[PDB]
Order: C-alpha cells, then sequence, then structure tokens
C-alpha cells in the first residue's frame, strides 16, 4: 500500500542497527543488538538472518533491503498450517492444550507457559486447541 | 528422526512471537530478563529481530521438506 509513516518508523529502526551510518547492516552489528538484549546468537544464526534479507547477496543489509523485509506480510498460511499437522496426531484439526504446551515449551524456540497461555486462551471450550483458528489470527 | 518436528515447532513459535509482538502488553515481552525496563528503542529492534527469525524458521521448515 506504499505507507508513508512506516518509512519514518523503519528508517529509525534501521538506524538502531546501523551504528556506523554507512547504510549497511552486518552480522557483527546484528549480533551487537541481539547481545544488548540478553540474547546469545551464533554466527550461523546471524548469517542465516542476514541471508534471509540480503536480497543481492552482498553479505549485508542496506535500507531498501530492510524495507522490503519489513513491508512483507503473511501464502505463508499454508506452511504454518502444515507445521501444526506435524503435531496433530488424530488428524481432527485439534492439538491438546497439554500437548501444545508440552511441544511449544520444550522444542525449538521454547515458549514460556504464559506465552503458551495466550495461545491456548485464543485457541472453542475444553482443552482442544483449534489450530486453524491460530493460523487465522496470525494471518 | 523426523527433522520437521523441531523445524515445525520453531516456525509456529517464531510466527506467534512475531504476531504477539504487535500487542505491547502481550506476555511475550516478559521474556527479556536482562532488560530492567523495556524502552521504546528495545521494542523497535525486537520487532525486527523476531521478523528475521520467522523468515529463518520459514526457510528451515521448507528445507527439511
Ligand atoms: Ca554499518
Ligand atoms: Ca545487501
Amino acid at each position: 500500500q506504499l505507507t508513508e509513516e512506516q518509512i519514518a518508523e523503519f528508517k529509525e529502526a534501521f538506524s538502531l542497527f546501523d551504528k556506523d551510518g554507512d547504510g549497511t547492516i552486518t552480522t557483527k552489528e546484528l549480533g551487537t543488538v541481539m547481545r544488548s538484549l540478553g540474547q546469545n546468537p551464533t554466527e550461523a544464526e546471524l548469517q542465516d538472518m542476514i541471508n534471509e534479507v540480503d536480497a543481492d547477496g552482498n553479505g549485508t543489509i542496506d535500507f531498501p533491503e530492510f524495507l522490503t523485509m519489513m513491508a512483507r506480510k503473511m501464502d505463508s498460511e499454508e506452511e504454518i498450517r502444515e507445521a501444526f499437522r506435524v503435531f496433530d496426531k488424530d488428524g481432527n484439526g485439534y492439538i491438546s492444550a497439554a500437548e501444545l504446551r508440552h511441544v511449544m515449551t520444550n522444542l525449538g524456540e521454547k515458549l514460556t507457559d504464559e506465552e503458551v497461555d495466550e495461545m491456548i486462551r485464543e485457541a472453542d471450550g475444553d482443552g482442544q486447541v483449534n489450530y486453524e483458528e491460530l493460523v487465522q489470527m496470525m494471518t | 528422526f523426523n527433522r520437521q518436528i523441531p523445524a515445525a515447532a520453531s516456525l509456529i513459535q517464531t510466527a506467534w512471537r512475531c504476531y504477539a509482538a504487535e500487542n505491547p502488553d502481550s506476555s511475550t515481552w516478559k521474556i527479556y530478563i536482562r532488560i530492567s525496563q523495556l524502552r521504546e528503542h528495545h521494542r523497535a529492534t525486537i520487532k525486527v529481530i523476531r521478523r528475521m527469525q520467522y523468515f529463518v524458521a520459514k526457510k528451515k521448515f521448507q528445507q527439511a521438506r
């Protein structure tokens, strides 16, 4: 939709990453921000994040590349809906709130119980989480 | 043994964390232990980082398949 205010907001967000001002985000600058927030990423994680945005293979991220990344939306609903199917055992379209909490807090990124609570509490009535509702909320 | 169980979990986690961050009062903001107070400059860079991690978890899920 070619938003205008978003550019002013994005340029500010790009400035917090580009300490140089050379118009370029590098993995070192990406790790500097993540480490400032208490995160401990690896070089594989940092370059995976930059490879995902580095559209021209520069190895770095300029502002227009950042802007394209931020302008993306969410298609991608089929991939997310397919991700839940890995944990839908009965195939009915439901994951147990006990199962979801167990899989989400123990695997991958590891959500917190209160984070999973917001998932289950958006879900419906008895502990049967409808993941199709979740795919819809995020899209 | 089924390399999608971790990849599918991370795609859901990163997609939800990216979606829950638009709510400034979500419980997803309470995970940044090392920050005494979450100022506005933290939330700007956190939104960006969570968007990148979703894109990585998006690609890693398609790669395992
Ligand atoms: Ca720089
Ligand atoms: Ca580049």
